[PDB]
RNA sequence: AUAGGUUUGGUCCUAGCCUUUCUAUUAGCUCUUAGUAAGAUUACACAUGCAAGCAUCCCCGUUCCAGUGAGUUCACCCUCUAAAUC
């Protein structure tokens, strides 16, 4: 579901533009894959300690 | 604040930051809550990014913008 | 603008000396197991790793 | 009551003028001292009189004694009265710019409640005449006699709205911001009315004062302008 | 001690006031004492200092029967321009700062009580359209969770972790554990 | 001004007086001072209850959505405010702190009963 | 977007032709005096690429910005000659003129 | 259907009944003054200026719409019980996006119980004043609208000032607006002060209220006494169209009453003081004959 | 007094009376006019009275004047596209020339009103900040809210000195 | 500036200087309370203590914030286009 206020605003805009459909607004989350925090990162992009 | 060239204070050269103790049940529930909340917030952020890009595209080459461009070009003619 | 050439000279010399005096992994990631500190920098490892 | 200063004769009232040999009384007239000077000894006094209803005058008096000079000046002033036209009996009909000898005077008509923001002598003379709202600036040599003469001259040579209507044969219509777009006709020609409109001068060739334009544009910065002062 | 303290406006229609001031304002005859031709841009703070009047008290302070009250409308009118409705600044009438502040407050109170006439302009409406059909002011369709009594998201509620995960955490954090917490109270304890 | 790296973030800049805080919700570079230069003011937050017993929060939702869609980050207090407004989900820590406070009040009630 | 030169179109008078394929042009703009509130002419010199060497000192020319500068000071090119010096063609009628008098009468055509 | 207040026919009747007195419409305002300007004008130019002033007055006298009292807002967006007891004061969230009509603007309240609900009309008005302040409006209700201060204002015959303050402070569909306007109209009716509102934008609303509450007797009497017979006949006609199934409309249809006969029809059928209406009308007819 | 004939021309109010705001296409305006001849009189007036106003309203447009180079006065406008617009101005008064150029190359009132409405959005009334940019400095200026401690002391319970 | 004082035996003109107004610092004398704001003269020299960590090791941060006004048209707009966030 959308957050309450954002859902209310989406529905209000829909009714303002004449749409009267009753389907609930929904946030698609299938494309947001939650990667485990301990997944290996990109070592090529990591830095190195400077000599001193 | 100190710069990297400033020396470390002598009163904390023997300081160990001991990690805090964990409550396993609360820890696990909080981890799951952060996962779900971040998924939802990322979905919302993607939606807002799409709105911003769509508004920019409409401003440049939308039907209203192109109509107004043809209109004032004609009027000039 | 009066040229600032010493700055360029120093930048180039520093880059060369950093690329020629690179610390090696055996130096950077060595550890003293008694005190659990890096001898290269003297910084102690986090407790949760000890 | 004191005059313009504690030790100054200027601004002090001398009371009503004495009943004249013609037999007229002047109980409605007030007299004010404008200047007292030692003539090398005699005394020369410049005084002004006025009934507060447009009739006002001024005179010089020379005598060995101060009181004799006052009496002479007052009695001669009452017999040399100007009548000063007042718009709505509180202000002048239009802005008046004049130069008498080396003394320059700019006078500006003002709305009700503006008060007398004028040279102190001008404030005194205006109170004698009956003008209640006006702005005045005196430039050049501040000579008291020249100031008085120029003030009376300019105020006596002001054109009333009726005079302008008769001259131009047209309605004089007043526009007030507090009254909106309502046209108020203040004067109409006594004779016939011209059917051709005044030329709509796209840019009039008027002589502007840099002082007024500078104030209007906000480039005036004087620390002495628009200071709070007692009611006048 | 004034007999007009309870009804100050009485003093303005008493013969004593008429003899003292006539039809002119109570501040008409007052004059400040100062050096130079340009007066200081503020009046004195107060003419009465520790129950002692200064040598030249201001028009309000020089008369103890003049009471600055929001009901004394006629006295307040003397300190407002009749042609612009603007309260005179203190140097105009010579009133001290204390009495000027009191007069300003009394005038504002009189205007707020409808006792002193002031110009009330005619304004345009706030909105162009007066419709109330938008969802911001109308009823929004309830969400399924609101009808069902469930939380908006399932993770708003506490779910007991499996014992295997609790044991995994107990191994991960050996020697640095707190007492395990159970499900929280369903409502806020009173 | 060029900062090394950095990003835009929507955060709370503190104004007001001693013992009277007030907040402006602004989008600013993270490296900038707290009350310094900002890109846009996106709202305000008065944390002191007014005469009606209300904490007033103004949110420019259109501009907040714009700046989130342009890559701006959010500070934790701002995320919590947006969760309270219903614009975002309730932050996990509001839920966790509520549960902790419930448990603490339960312990206090149990102490009272035991006494 | 089409050019990095600030002045896209400018009109000026050719004041020099001593450089090869380059004309030195004087451009006047009207600048307000903040105090007097009167407009005064302010002059600026521009170098314009003139490939064909058709510019003569004193003629009024139009300069178009180059997409990028071709030299340190050459940022413009000669778009056209508005008024050739002493060979002015009246634009309203199209006929040659010498000052305020027609060399060829408009009625002749 | 029954005509609305904004119907063209009703609006024309009320506009002509209001009148247009330029002197009252553009009465000199007590404000900061500037030196007046002067123009030399011919007769034609003066007439053109007067016509432009008439058009400006017509714009100034535009009648505010008459609205029905707004229904209270009672809508819950969410019930987050987990938040219950975690806060002591409510949060008010106002969406301050610039380009939104104020009646389409989302304003919500998070209560200490954890309920996210929509703000009430009073809360909406206070918040909109807080963030979009309107000149003349106050966040806190002025005390002039209390009953005692309203009595004082009425005693000073400052009804138009009261209505201007009401229009500045309250929304047209708000309860306070309606109550104050109705109280002012009742005072005008009780004390016969109708002329106070003539040539103003509130006369139409007052007339509409009187017509819908069936108390046009005093206004009709005042119009007759002021020799505004066309206004009186139009008032009876508006009464008939607003009440077409009443005794007055039926009688006027029956005997084919027109003009003053409509007033006689109303006085005989549906007037609370028809006798005195008849007396005033008969006196007016005698005066007209004598003149 | 102010020097020169028609000193009103050198006042900001007159300079802001100008009603010609060129479209963005116009880059250069050349004004060819003649010093003598009745038929060019209006053009001369156009140079005397209206060029200052046009320049004031269009500071980035290059205006240049030419004298006695052609038998007839005329205006020429160079556009960014490369087009040239010629306007003959014999027998035309200065007011007529102004109206003509306003019609053919001037922004209409609708576009100007749109631009002012866009300018309005930049100054949001709800923002709090310095007087140079915002209506109010702080929320404490809003009635019903807690006022400044500078003007009204806070109760001891809300001050840290009495909480620590 | 609403101006005023002052050149002469005297009048007029010109012209400088000063007075009256509003701030800031310092000095003399004097000084009850509460709230708030602001607070080295010095780019002279500095005793002493603090001002940068975090984190299952890698990294990241310490290039920020805070300070000063010595030097002084690198600050603004347009074109182009890196690094950075998404
Ligand atoms: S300025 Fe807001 S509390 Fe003082
Ligand atoms: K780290
Ligand atoms: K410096
Ligand atoms: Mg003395
Ligand atoms: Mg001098
Ligand atoms: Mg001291
Ligand atoms: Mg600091
Ligand atoms: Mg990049
Ligand atoms: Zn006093």
């Amino acid at each position: 579901p959308y957050p309450p206020l954002l859902r209310a605003m989406i529905i209000a805009e829909r009714q303002k533009n004449g749409d009267t459909s009753t389907e609930e607004p929904m946030l698609n989350v299938q494309r947001i894959r939650m990667e485990p925090w301990d997944y290996p990162a990109k070592q090529e992009d990591k830095g190195r300690a400077k000599g001193t | 604040r100190k710069t990297r060239h400033d020396p470390l204070a002598k009163s904390k050269i023997e300081r160990v930051n001991m990690p805090p103790a964990v409550d396993p049940a609360e820890f696990f529930v909080l981890m799951e809550r952060y996962q779900h909340y971040r998924q939802t917030v990322r979905a919302l952020r993607m939606e807002f990014v799409s709105e911003v890009q769509r508004k920019v595209h409409e401003a440049r080459a939308g039907v209203l913008a192109e109509r107004k461009a043809l209109k004032d070009a004609a009027e000039h003619r | 603008v009066r040229p600032r050439l010493i700055a360029e000279l120093a930048r180039r010399v520093r880059a060369l000396r950093e690329q020629l005096n690179r610390p090696r992994d055996s130096q950077l990631y060595a550890v003293d197991y008694e005190t659990l500190t890096r001898p290269f920098s003297g910084r102690r490892l986090p407790v949760r790793a000890w | 009551e004191r005059g313009w200063s504690g030790n100054s004769w200027g601004g002090i009232s001398l009371g009503p003028p004495d009943p004249g040999p013609c037999g007229e009384t002047y109980e409605d007239f007030d007299t004010r001292i404008l200047e007292v000077r030692n003539v090398f000894k005699s005394i020369r006094v410049l005084v002004a009189v006025g009934n507060g209803k447009g009739a006002a005058g001024f005179s010089i008096g020379k005598a060995t004694d101060r009181m004799d000079a006052f009496r002479k000046a007052k009695n001669r002033a009452v017999h040399h009265l100007h009548y000063i036209e007042r718009y709505e009996d509180h202000t002048i009909f239009h802005d008046i710019s004049l130069r008498f000898k080396r003394t320059h005077i700019k006078m500006k008509k003002q709305p009700k409640g503006y008060g007398l923001r004028c040279h102190r002598a001008i404030i005194t003379i205006c109170r004698l005449i009956g003008i209640k709202d006006m702005y005045a600036k005196v430039s050049g040599s501040i000579n008291m006699l020249s100031l008085t003469q120029g003030l009376f001259r300019g105020l006596s040579r002001q054109e009333t709205h009726q005079q302008l209507a008769d001259k131009k044969g047209l309605h004089v219509v007043e526009i007030r911001e507090e009254c909106g777009p309502l046209p108020i006709v203040v004067a109409s020609p006594r004779g016939p009315l011209r059917k051709d409109p005044e030329p709509e001068d796209e840019v009039p060739d008027v002589k502007l004062d840099w002082e007024d334009v500078k104030t209007a544009q906000g480039m005036k910065r004087s620390v002495w302008s628009n200071l709070k002062r007692a009611a006048t | 001690i004034s007999p007009y303290k309870d009804e100050p406006w009485k003093y303005l229609e008493s013969e004593e006031y008429q003899e003292r001031y006539g039809s002119r304002p109570v501040w008409a005859d007052y004059r400040r004492n100062h050096k130079g031709g340009v007066p200081p841009q503020r009046t004195r703070k107060t003419c009465i200092r520790r129950n002692k009047v200064v040598g030249n008290p201001c028009p309000i302070c020089r008369d103890h029967k003049l009471h600055v009250d929001f009901r004394n409308v006629k006295l307040l009118e003397q300190f407002v321009c009749a042609h612009t409705g603007i309260i005179f600044y203190a140097p105009y009438t010579g009133v001290c700062v204390k009495q000027h502040k009191r007069l300003t407050q009394a005038i504002q109170k009189a205007r707020d009580h409808g006792l002193l006439i002031y110009h009330i302009p005619q304004v345009e409406p706030r909105d162009l359209d007066f419709s109330t059909s938008h969802g911001a002011v109308s009823a929004t369709p309830p969400a399924p969770t609101l009808v069902s009594g469930d939380p908006w998201y399932p993770w708003y509620n506490w779910k007991q972790p499996p014992e295997r995960e609790l044991s995994r955490l107990r191994r991960l954090y050996q020697g640095h554990l707190q007492e395990e917490s159970g499900p929280p109270p369903e409502s806020m304890p009173k | 001004k060029a900062y090394r790296g950095g990003h835009l973030t929507i955060r709370l800049a503190l104004g007001g007086c001693t013992n009277r805080p007030f907040y402006r919700i602004v989008a600013a570079h993270n490296k900038c001072p707290r009350d310094g230069r900002f890109v846009e003011q996106l709202g305000s937050y008065d944390p002191l209850p007014n005469s009606h017993g209300e904490k007033l929060v103004a949110l420019n939702l259109d501009r907040i959505r714009h700046w989130i869609g342009c890559g701006a980050h959010l500070s934790k207090p701002m995320e919590k405010l947006l969760g309270l407004a219903g614009f975002f989900p309730l932050h996990p820590m509001m839920i966790t702190n509520a549960e902790r406070l419930r448990r603490k009040r339960a312990r206090e009630v149990l102490l009272a009963s035991q006494k | 977007v089409r050019s990095s030169v600030h002045a896209r179109w400018i009109v000026g008078k050719v004041i020099g032709t001593k450089m090869q394929k380059t004309a030195k042009v004087r451009v006047t703009r009207l600048v307000l005096d903040p105090y007097l509130l009167k407009y005064f002419n302010k002059r600026k010199t521009y170098f314009a690429h003139d490939a064909l060497q058709q510019c003569t000192v004193g003629d009024i020319v139009l300069l178009r910005a180059l997409p990028v500068p071709r030299a340190k000071h050459v940022k413009h090119e000669l778009a056209e000659i508005v008024f050739k010096v002493g060979k002015v063609i009246d634009p309203v009628t199209g006929k040659p003129c010498a000052g305020t008098t027609y060399l060829e009468s408009p009625l002749s055509s | 259907k029954k005509p609305t207040f904004m119907d063209e026919e009703v609006q024309s009747i009320l506009t002509k009944m209001t009148g247009l007195n330029l002197q009252k419409t553009f009465k000199p305002a007590i404000q900061e003054l500037k030196p007046p300007t002067y123009k030399l004008m011919t007769q034609a130019q003066l007439e053109e200026a007067t016509r432009q002033a008439v058009e400006a007055a017509k714009v100034r006298l535009k009648m505010p719409p008459v609205l029905e009292e707004r229904v209270p807002i009672n809508d819950v967006l969410a019930e987050d019980k987990i938040l219950e007891g975690t806060e002591t004061t409510k949060y008010v969230f106002t969406d301050i996006s610039y380009s939104i009509p104020h009646r389409e603007r989302f304003i919500v309240v998070r209560e200490p119980s954890g309920t996210l609900r929509k703000a009430s009309w009073e809360e909406r008005d206070r918040m909109i004043q807080v963030y979009f302040p309107k000149e003349g409006r106050k966040i806190l209700t002025p005390i002039i609208f209390k009953e005692e201060n309203l009595r004082t204002m009425y005693s000073q015959d400052r009804h138009v000032d009261v209505l201007n303050l009401c229009f500045a402070q309250f929304e047209p569909d708000s309860t306070e607006y309606i109550k104050v306007h109705h109280k002012t109209y009742e005072d005008i009716d009780k004390r016969g002060k109708y002329d106070l509102l003539r040539s103003t934008r509130y006369f139409g609303g007052m007339v509409w209220y009187f017509v819908n509450n069936k108390k046009i007797d005093g206004l009709l009497i005042d119009q007759i006494q002021r020799d505004l017979i066309d206004d009186a006949t139009n008032l009876v006609q508006l009464y008939h169209v607003l009440h077409p199934d009443g005794q007055s409309a039926q009688g006027a249809k029956d005997q084919a009453a027109e003009g003053i006969n409509l007033i006689k029809v109303f006085a005989k059928t549906e007037a609370q003081k028809g006798a005195y209406i008849e007396l005033t009308l008969q006196t007016y007819q005698e005066a007209l004959s004598r003149h | 007094p102010m020097k020169g004939r028609f000193p009103i021309r050198r006042t900001l109010q007159y300079l802001s009376q100008g009603n010609v705001v060129f479209k963005d296409s116009v880059k250069v305006m050349t004004v060819n006019y003649n010093t003598h001849g009745e038929l060019g009189e209006g053009a001369r007036k156009f140079v005397f009275f209206n060029i200052p106003q046009i320049q004031y309203k269009n500071p980035w447009v290059q205006i240049m004047m030419f004298k006695n180079m052609t038998p007839s006065p005329f205006l020429r406008f160079y556009l960014d596209s490369g087009e040239q617009v010629l306007v003959d101005v014999e027998t035309k008064s200065n007011k007529e020339i102004m109206e003509h150029i306003r019609k053919i190359l001037g922004k209409n009132e609708e576009t100007l009103r749109e631009e002012e409405e866009e300018k309005k959005q930049l100054s949001h009334p709800a923002n709090f900040g310095p007087r140079k940019y915002c209506l109010r400095e702080c929320i404490c200026e809003v009635e019903g809210q807690v006022p400044c401690p500078s003007l009204v002391p806070l109760p001891k319970e809300m001050r840290g000195k009495y909480k620590a």
